[PDB]
């Protein structure tokens, strides 16, 4: 992967997974009779993973501007992040995407637990267009989750609106496997959600809606899709155009 | 395994391999490790737990020369699914059925945990969209139930939303509908074993989810076969 | 003999457990639910047993039969112990026929079921 | 001084005149009325301060003028599609089933309510 | 039929577009009430109100 | 004792804490909607029960209507109203009791079972309404023959304030008692219709509401108190079980580590 | 603790006492979170009685005289048996709990109960 | 620290020393101890955890010359203030400054929690 | 301290604290490879303290009446007194003045949690 990085190019590396590597390292170490410690890992297992993960980097202009990017994988046991290796790796990287059985069965796939996931780089690693419509998205799902347990009657106009919007954004964010979306397909879906244009549609149809809205946007408003893709930003005219294309699709 | 392999390659055909119980390979190994002069690993297991398992499991594979469908009973120490042994076993399988004490203790046999059992083959491209969708709703319905049992604990039923009361009552049915009399299990039930065609299972649950059977009492779903049997038993208890 | 009278006794005792947990959170329920709440509470009491006091099968079958078939539901809970030994002594003196037959044939013919139903119900009305 | 009250809302808790729908005779309680007890039929209740006249449509109840000359009015209630609900009462006329024991009572007031 | 039950049915014409009909109007109208007669412990079947 | 024992018996209390807390706010909103439903009931009492105060209506076998609810988890609402009805029923043992709410039917069925002739079900979910009030009152007239008892008594809980409530009794007067009241003549009533008969059936329905609305608000303020105290106490156990866990977790790891070190000397 | 040694009565009383205490102990999680008011009245009664026996098992020791500040009572086995038997029969339910605390046999509770009222 | 000491000792300066992160110094010390073959103490930590901490902390102080004053980012594992790491670190802290998302979101810069930051002085 | 006790005088000794001493002793022990027990303390950590705190005494007039008095300090973790080292010293000493984080937070200082505090012999020693 580093050949790419080192020659002004960019490569993604997925280590699937570092739990199992840790296990083989441990097997070597015990067999060579090196001193064991917590969980019988050698006392240099952390050095094993940080040697490895600090090699992912964005290089300076002086050195080609190439980059390596790492998605290490870690298996937890009963969601125990406090376990030795998970702890090492969670402290070495720049954030977690944290996935959960329960969210999965609920139907929330990717079963990403937002309140537990982070990108320590964050918004600087994000297409400006998506940062614009989804800056709030960060906020709401956070608010959704606090007020969450109220889903079970006699509620405020404040706390039910929170409920209605959240339920929908949560549904928007579902996705099928092997079908990643373009950035110009994401922002209009997320502009739609974030800015209230979904609160009327019943939760069963937010699926068929996303499908139908994108195709429609392709048929009629290929103009703004292109500009989103090409400029990567959203000017003021563009939000106003997006707003127009959205409101026109909802009413129909 | 060596015998099963010879059929696979040189009978050039489809073997079945039944192993009961593969944990014992890992355990037995574990029992001589220290006397072979090894420092123990986590949980008192041998340092070589995984490579040992890899060296065994990887031989139990369909190849281009022949086919092996293997079925392995897997003991789970003290019920702990995170014990390094069961844990390491999971990723070697294409299909895991997890039997569950809490489910057997409800008197639901087989004690299959319907959320914690997994398979690669559950995929629209393999089962067809309809089969897939039923499965998914069935799992959402049961997870919603599993979630709400905490509120069923302190307040009891009557604080649930109308949508959820229905989901819960449909889940309790679906839960019992997943039980079945095995032929081999007759001595423990007195019930003849029912073997249900796949296409009828899908079609049955589809219907339960849609609500075609909500007036039918809860006990008519327990320990039976396909939907036709539900209707049949509901007539019995009506008398 | 014991298998027949203890039909689904263990599974019913399971039903009795789940129920006495639905009762815990403060609610008066319906007839059928309070009926199994009454039966299982007495079947439990029936299965209580003094040490160094093992019982013969032909003594066990009657007590169980009596329990599972409802004949104890009418009896106040703190009296099940005294019911047992009296009922036993009643059968030894009077219906010795049956206990001799159960010990001998090991099974229960409908002729021994009808006799037992007629016997137990008789003792219930002291 | 007027005391108009409903179980859900509370309407009136100084007043010159009030027109109520009584036993049949719509009565105009003037500022010094002799104490009465009358049942209110369904109808309009008009409270009069200056020349302001606030009407109210009413389910029914009771009016009483007190010794202290105060009026006490109580009702349960203070329209959607005209013909709806009326045809949901003519078809269930009904007959001998004890359904007619109440369903025939709808048409007594729906030709009174729509009269206003 | 009785003066209370009689004014109530009149309180359901004046209660039954969906405009001047807030949430608690169609909740003034609904009753999850079941009357059970009782004699010497219970006696007969629980009926809707 | 074990990590698994502690992890699953902490978790369940973390839920009860989150749960009892949710129903402290659930029954806070439900208090705002039931203070306005209370006031509209209490204001309407002064206007309706004033006629009787002026007419000076007094009494001359008894029907006892007792009102609490179906729900539990509300301090001692049901317990200290049943306690009131018992001290009253001690004086008059020969009365027919009608129960509204299951938690008072059981409180009473265990003490004077045969006095209870009617029970009302599914009662304390939403606020009480004239429709429930009148349809309960209608069966009262039908099946209990309400109109005929020398004395009729509603037992209920009055919300003194937000933080407490008082078990209270009220009389309902029949047609006969209204007509034959000392100062009935003060009012010029048209003696053609059955103003007393109607006045009674209306006040049966109406003052039941008055009672139900207060008892219900008394309850909603006992429920958001019992749950407030529940969360405050469930969180005290979460302090015990958070610390014991952080302990048992360390102990587990240390003891596996001693095993490993011993196994690594030899 | 077997009827052959201690006498059937002793045994019965001991067992019923152990039964009572146990039922309170099985209900601790609920008493603690939700309180007494969410119990059924049967339990609420058995609890109220365990609470009394619990206290009635405390005793002033002769050597502990400096920490209790109370003459150290010494109670005979027959008396203990006869005292607890009665408390089980529900003869002393009207008596507040604190009366059973740090005393001797049955008569000492009566003595403390009269002492506390006025 | 050695760089920071010289400014105190030869320059007479009141000097700041930022150690970020102090938890990772404990972890590293833990790792070395394991590699040298020493029997781990409680929870995996080195048996020299306290003296190792002492050996560093005790140098940060006031002399007649001046003072090293250290600001040390502290990480708490699993938020368990009792884990020997923070426990041993806390024994050496004279004050704390707690920056918070809660104070940040309100619009207050710096985001100090004025009811959470505590000082022995 | 003993000198005063031995020569008819009265010394007060304050061990501040024995927690840290026990920690020092664990280091020494582990570096010496002694079997680690409860919380990786060696088998003999009770003994470490016991022999210490047993040297506090009031002497008989036949020995000069001199008195050593020990006030050892132990640090609990998060209020837990059932930890190994807390219970050892509690079963050496003649009582505990237990000071409580919950009281100290509020202002009640000294935070002497009365319920959980006891003197076992100092009874006789109280000014009337």
């Amino acid at each position: 992967g580093e050949w790419f990085r080192d020659n002004g190019k960019h490569a993604l590396i997925v280590y699937d997974d570092l739990s199992k590597q840790a296990v083989a390292y441990r097997q070597l170490s015990l067999l060579l009779r090196r001193p064991p410690g917590r969980e019988a890992y050698p006392g240099d297992v952390f050095y094993l993973h940080s040697r490895l993960l600090e090699r992912a980097a964005k290089l300076s202009e002086k050195e080609g501007s190439g980059s390596l990017t790492a998605l290490p994988v870690i298996e937890t046991q009963g969601g125990d992040v406090s376990a030795y290796i998970p702890t090492n790796v969670i402290s070495i990287t720049d954030g977690q995407i944290f996935l959960e059985a329960e969210l999965f069965y609920k139907g929330i796939r990717p079963a990403i637990n937002v309140g537990l996931s982070v990108s320590r780089v964050g918004s600087a690693a994000q297409v400006k267009a998506l940062k614009q419509v989804a800056g709030s998205l960060k906020l709401f799902l956070a608010q959704y989750r606090e007020v969450a347990a109220f889903a079970q009657s006699d509620l405020d106009a404040s706390t039910k609106q929170t409920l209605v919007r959240g339920e929908r954004l949560t549904q928007l964010l579902k996705q099928n496997q092997y079908s990643p979306l373009a950035t110009e397909e994401q922002v209009p879906l997320i502009y739609a959600g974030v800015n209230g244009h979904l609160d009327g549609i019943e939760l069963s149809r937010i699926g068929e809606f996303e499908s139908s809205f994108l195709s429609y946007l392709k048929s009629n408003h290929n103009e703004l899709l292109t500009e989103i893709r090409e400029k990567g930003e959203l000017s003021k005219e563009l939000l106003a155009s997006l707003k127009s294309a959205t409101e026109s699709f909802v009413a129909t | 395994l060596t015998i099963a392999e010879y059929f696979r390659d040189e009978e050039g055909q489809d073997v079945l391999l039944f192993i009961d119980n593969i944990f014992r390979f890992t355990q037995a190994g574990s029992e001589v490790s220290a006397l072979l002069g090894r420092i123990p690993s986590a949980f008192g297991y041998q340092p070589t737990l995984a490579t040992d398992m890899g060296l065994l499991q990887e031989r139990i594979t369909t190849t281009k020369k022949g086919s092996v469908t293997s079925v392995q009973a897997v003991y789970v120490p003290a019920d702990d699914l995170t014990d390094p042994a069961p844990a390491t076993t999971f990723a070697h399988l294409d299909a895991t059925t997890v039997l569950s004490r809490g489910i057997s203790e409800l008197g639901i046999y087989p004690a299959v945990d319907p959320l914690d059992s997994k398979s690669r083959l559950l995929d629209a491209a393999v089962v067809g969209q309809e089969h897939y969708d039923v499965a998914s709703k069935v799992q959402e319905t049961l997870q919603t139930y599993k979630s709400l049992q905490d509120i069923i604990a302190i307040l009891g039923m009557d604080e649930l939303s109308e949508q959820d009361k229905l989901t819960v009552e449909r889940a309790r049915k679906i839960q019992r509908f997943l039980s079945q009399p095995f032929a081999v299990a007759e001595v423990f039930t007195g019930i003849p074993g029912k073997l249900v065609r796949l296409k009828d299972t899908v079609a049955s649950f589809k219907a339960v989810l849609e609500g075609k059977y909500d007036n039918i009492p809860e006990h008519a779903f327990y320990m039976v076969g396909g939907i036709e049997d539900v209707v049949a038993k509901a007539e019995k208890l009506a008398a | 003999a014991l298998k027949q009278v203890a039909g689904s006794l263990k599974l019913f005792l399971a039903q009795y457990r789940e129920v006495a947990a639905f009762a815990q959170f403060g609610s008066d329920l319906d007839a059928s639910t309070k009926q199994t709440l009454v039966r299982g509470e007495r079947l439990t009491q029936l299965l209580k047993q003094n040490q160094y006091s093992p019982l013969a099968t032909e003594e066990q079958v009657p007590l169980i039969y009596a329990g599972v078939n409802g004949h104890l539901d009418g009896i106040e809970l703190s009296r099940i112990g005294e019911f047992e030994s009296s009922f036993l002594s009643y059968l030894k003196s009077n219906h010795n026929e049956l206990l001799t037959e159960i010990r001998e044939k090991g099974e229960l013919s409908k002729e021994l079921l009808a006799s037992l139903k007629s016997a137990t119900e008789s003792f219930v009305a002291t | 001084k007027l005391q108009f009250a409903l179980p859900h809302e509370t309407l009136y808790s100084e007043v010159t005149q009030v027109n109520l729908p009584a036993k049949s005779g719509r009565i105009g309680v003037l500022a010094n009325h002799v104490p009465t007890v009358e049942q209110l039929l369904p109808g309009v209740v008009e409270v009069m301060e200056g020349s302001n006249s606030k009407k109210f449509f009413i389910s029914g109840g009771f009016a009483t003028v007190q010794p202290d000359s105060q009026l006490c009015v109580t009702a349960i209630e203070a329209e959607n599609i005209k013909n709806l609900l009326a045809e949901a009462k003519k078809n269930v006329s009904s007959s001998d089933a004890r359904e007619a024991a109440e369903a025939a009572i709808q048409v007594e007031v729906l030709e009174n309510l729509q009269s206003v | 039929i009785s003066y209370a039950a009689y004014l109530n049915v009149a309180a359901q014409a004046i209660r039954s577009k969906t405009e001047l009909q807030t949430a608690s109007v169609l909740n003034r109208s609904q009753t999850d009430a079941f009357y059970t007669q009782y004699k010497n412990a219970s006696e007969p079947t629980p009926i809707t109100k | 004792a074990t990590l698994k024992e502690v992890e699953m018996r902490l978790k369940s209390i973390k839920n009860i804490e989150k749960i009892t807390k949710t129903m402290k706010i659930v029954a806070s909103t439900r208090l705002s909607k039931a203070e306005k439903a209370k006031i509209s009931a209490k204001k309407m009492d002064e206007a309706e029960q004033l006629f009787y105060k002026n007419a000076e209506t007094k009494n001359l076998k008894e029907l006892i209507v007792a009102i609490t609810s179906d729900k539990g988890l509300c301090g001692s609402i049901h317990s200290q109203l049943a306690k009131a009805v018992r001290r009253h029923l001690n004086d008059q043992p020969n009365a027919d009791i009608v129960t509204i709410g299951d938690k008072i039917k059981m409180q009473l069925l265990r003490t004077h079972p045969n006095n209870i002739k009617l029970s009302i079900n599914g009662i304390g979910k939403d606020a009480p309404t004239f429709q429930e009030s009148a349809l309960i009152a209608d069966k009262l007239l039908s099946v209990m023959k309400a109109g005929t008892y020398p004395k009729i008594s509603i037992f209920y809980n009055d919300p003194v304030s937000s933080l407490s409530f008082e078990p209270s009794e009220k009389p309902i007067f029949n047609a006969k008692t209204i007509e034959q009241s000392p100062s009935f003549g003060k009012f010029e009533i048209d003696t053609d219709a059955n103003v007393p008969r109607d006045l009674f059936e209306y006040t049966l329905a109406n003052q039941m509401l008055t009672a139900m609305a207060q008892g219900y608000a008394a309850e909603i303020s006992a429920r958001r108190n019992a749950m407030d105290n529940a969360s405050k106490n469930a969180g005290d156990m979460i302090n015990r079980y958070s610390i014991l866990y952080n302990r048992t977790r360390q102990a587990v790891i240390t003891n596996e580590l001693v095993d490993i070190i011993t196994g690594a000397s030899s």
